RNA sequence: CCCAUGAACGAGGAAUUCCCAGUAAGUGCGGGUCAUAAGCUUGCGUUGAUUAAGUCCCUGCCCUUUGUACACACCGCCCGU
């Protein structure tokens, strides 16, 4: 009857300044018709992107969820919705002769928005250990997420969303971690495993503006 | 007469083991019981690995793998020949298969 | 019409394969994946109950699939590969790798290959009884 | 589909219900040699020339 | 003083590479004047693949349970209008002679899959001979009902036998029921 | 044996038997029986061979392990108003 991609046009996708790559793809919508208009149709539309096409020198396991909040010149500018590693990178790091930790913290950046940081840790086998299991006890399990949960809210609560995304890129949080739990038991491979937004601070354009550069 | 010292499942020292499903038939076997595959399985089959990896966009992209945790029944387990029936005597080996 | 800006570039969409061991789908989606390109699968290629899980029918759709994503523009695709998941199985079915194959021999590029099978963290109970399915 | 000249390394052995296919393992002599698998049919004798007229029929064991 | 049959020679034909005789191979006893060698070919595989494919050709006409084998049959057939031909054409046959066959073959044939299931057949190859001659002995039967209760009769169709025998080009008719098929079966890769 | 008086006049319900090279099949001939009595059998040549150099799917067999409440041995044993 009628071809509906001859009514569709296409739009460039922006990622935030704190990647070196900024356009991340192209996207569709129904040009503005009526009582749908096509900006309200790209304004809630999410793109999980790996690192790795976000930065060049970084991992692939990481990715990132950029979440579009305004269109203008036919670009969609996004900002950082959420992180989450790989499900290979995950299931690859859980293995069975040794113990996993896991934390969470509800923590708010300096600038409204409210972050629920997972991080997750494996107990590390010593160059010469001949015992075939590496398990930590309840109370240094206990303590290294202790200090899993203040390592993350000491990062995240005093610095606003950029530069704890500009932490999260490298996972500075994660290694910090490894570095205090050396002496609880040693860590093996500890990550922010993931990152979603709770809640936002109402919309600014200009706050936008100068999260783009 | 008792076939297996252990009676052919790992529970020594705990009264009750969470049960769970065959992947197979759904059973609900005991965790200690059921036999545990754990398949390390390339996401791309080793057929199609050349013709993927040409058309990779990435130079250098070294495929994912999957990982899948199988719980078997006995019934299962041994129609699939995943274990087999062994004599009384090799019954006893613990070594998994060198493969 | 479509994307032709950048004529050396790719233009990147996703392929939301879901192969359950029924039938499969070939699923090529927007980069953010509300906006979908084409979806062919497997049972619209066969008139057989049984050949619509089969990776000749995963094949050709996509063949379809990718056909009809290059005359839309799109030049290269990520995979989102699936299982059925939940409390069932977690294996891709029979047309998972001759869809993917399809795809990568018809002329189209491929991106970040991803497995995405919904793993619940602990399920409700499966279909079968306490005793399974019997046949 | 390019025409290759390999040669025949080993027989494996037949295949179906009755047995109707025979597998064979032939390697490149021009291509930067290497092991590839695939079946075949008829007389095909111990460590012949077998031509791949295209580099990607494998051949599915068991 | 060693040239082929009395019209043909040994010492022209050349293709300055020894990989491509897989078809014609006049280098040695093997070489036949007329075909009437006798010989068992079902005596051990791998020996009726040892057969020249003109005696193949001649001989597999040996179909129905009444002309079955005759060697007597196949002489007189390539004998007779034969040595017709070679007096009335003058000209090199050659082009026709090689270019509709030898290699109108097709280039895959299939096998059955897994234990049941007749609806598809997986796509397989063997090394040129045995698919090339399983055309021609579906060309046997083609051109048996090209002449079977038909026109063009046994022992007249020296022509198109040349060309069923000689050497590499494309224009048969039981070869692109073998191609048809051949793509039917090949949509399985 | 001859007059040529014209019989679905050219790959066959369900079920299947035998067979891998001088197999099969066609074809005649000789022995036995006998009165040179053969449509039978036992041999012999003659013409002459499409398909297959494989498998354990059907029917079975064998060199193992395993289960059994069977040992008249699965056509077994055995439960139920």
């Amino acid at each position: 009857v009628v071809d509906p991609f001859s009514k569709k046009d296409w739009y460039d996708v922006k990622a935030p300044a704190m990647f070196n790559i900024r356009n991340i793809g192209k996207t569709l919508v129904t040009r503005t018709q009526g009582t749908k208009i096509a900006s309200d149709g790209l304004k809630g539309r999410v793109f999980e992107v790996s690192l790795a096409d976000l930065q060049n020198d970084e991992v692939a396991f990481r990715k990132f969820k950029l979440i579009t909040e305004d269109v203008q010149g036919k670009n969609c500018l996004t900002n950082f919705h959420g992180m989450d590693l790989t499900r290979d990178k995950m299931c690859s790091m859980v293995k069975k002769w040794q113990t996993m930790i896991e934390a969470h913290v509800d923590v708010k950046t300096t600038d409204g928005y409210l972050l629920r940081l997972f991080c997750v840790g494996f107990t590390k086998k010593r160059n010469n250990q001949i015992r075939k299991t590496s398990y930590a006890q309840h109370q240094q399990v206990r303590q290294i997420r202790k200090k899993m949960m203040e390592i993350m809210t000491r990062e995240v609560q005093t610095n606003d969303l950029k530069e704890v995304v500009n932490k999260l890129i490298p996972d500075s949080i994660g290694k910090d971690i490894e570095k205090a739990c050396q002496s609880i038991y040693p860590l093996h491979d500890v990550f922010v495993r993931k990152v979603k937004m709770l809640k936002k601070p109402k919309f600014e354009l200009g706050k936008l503006m100068e999260l783009h550069g | 007469t008792k076939k297996r010292r252990n009676n052919g499942r790992a529970k020594k020292g705990r009264g009750h083991v969470q049960p769970i499903r065959c992947t197979n038939c759904a059973r609900c076997v005991p965790k200690d019981k059921a036999i545990k595959k754990f398949v390390i399985r390339n996401i791309v089959e080793a057929a199609a690995v050349r013709d993927i990896s040409e058309a990779s966009v990435f130079d250098a992209y070294v495929l994912p793998k999957l990982y899948v945790k199988l719980h078997y029944c006995v019934s299962c387990v041994i129609h699939s020949k995943v274990v087999r029936n062994r004599s009384r005597e090799a019954r006893k080996d613990r070594t998994p298969p060198p493969r | 019409l479509g994307p032709q800006v950048a004529e050396g570039e790719n233009v990147f969409g996703v392929c939301h394969i879901f192969a359950s061991f029924n039938d499969t789908f070939v699923h090529v989606t927007d980069l953010s994946g509300k906006e979908t390109i084409c979806r062919v699968t497997g049972g619209m290629k066969v008139k057989a109950d049984r050949d619509e899980s089969s990776p000749y029918a995963a094949m050709l759709a996509a063949q379809d699939v990718a056909q009809r994503c290059k005359e839309l523009g799109i030049t290269a695709l990520h995979i989102k590969l699936r299982a059925t998941g939940g409390n069932r199985t977690k294996t891709p079915g029979p047309g998972a790798q001759s869809a993917l194959r399809a795809l990568a021999r018809s002329g189209m590029k491929i991106g970040r290959i991803e497995d995405v099978t919904p793993i619940p963290s602990d399920s409700t109970r499966r279909k079968g009884g306490r005793r399974g399915r019997r046949l | 589909q390019p025409i290759k000249l390999a040669r025949v390394t080993k027989v494996l052995g037949r295949t179906g219900s009755q047995g109707q296919c025979t597998q064979v393992r032939v390697e490149f002599m021009d291509d930067t040699s290497r092991s590839i698998i695939r079946n075949v049919k008829g007389p095909v004798r111990e460590g012949d020339v077998l031509t791949l007229l295209e580099s990607e029929r494998e051949a599915r064991r068991l | 003083d060693i040239k082929l049959f009395g019209k043909w020679s040994t010492d022209d034909v050349q293709i300055n590479d020894i990989s491509l005789q897989d078809y014609i191979a006049v280098k040695e006893k093997y070489a036949k004047y007329l075909p009437h060698s006798a010989g068992r070919y079902a005596a051990k595989r791998f020996r009726k693949a040892q057969c020249p494919i003109v005696e193949r050709l001649t001989n597999s006409m040996m179909m129905h349970g009444r002309n079955n084998g005759k060697k007597l049959m196949t002489v007189r057939i390539v004998k007779h209008a034969f040595e017709i031909i070679h007096l009335l054409t003058g000209e090199n046959p050659l082009q026709v002679l090689v270019n509709a066959i030898i290699n109108s073959g097709p280039r895959e044939d299939s096998t059955r899959i897994g234990r049941a299931g007749t609806v598809r057949r997986q796509a397989v190859d063997v090394s040129p001979l045995r698919r090339v001659n399983q055309a021609i002995w579906l060309l046997c039967t083609g051109a048996r009902e090209a002449a079977f209760r038909n026109i063009k009769t046994i022992a007249e169709c020296l022509a198109d036998e040349l060309i069923n025998a000689a050497k590499g080009s494309s224009n048969s008719y039981a070869i692109k029921k073998k191609d048809e098929l051949e793509r039917v079966a090949k949509s399985n890769r």
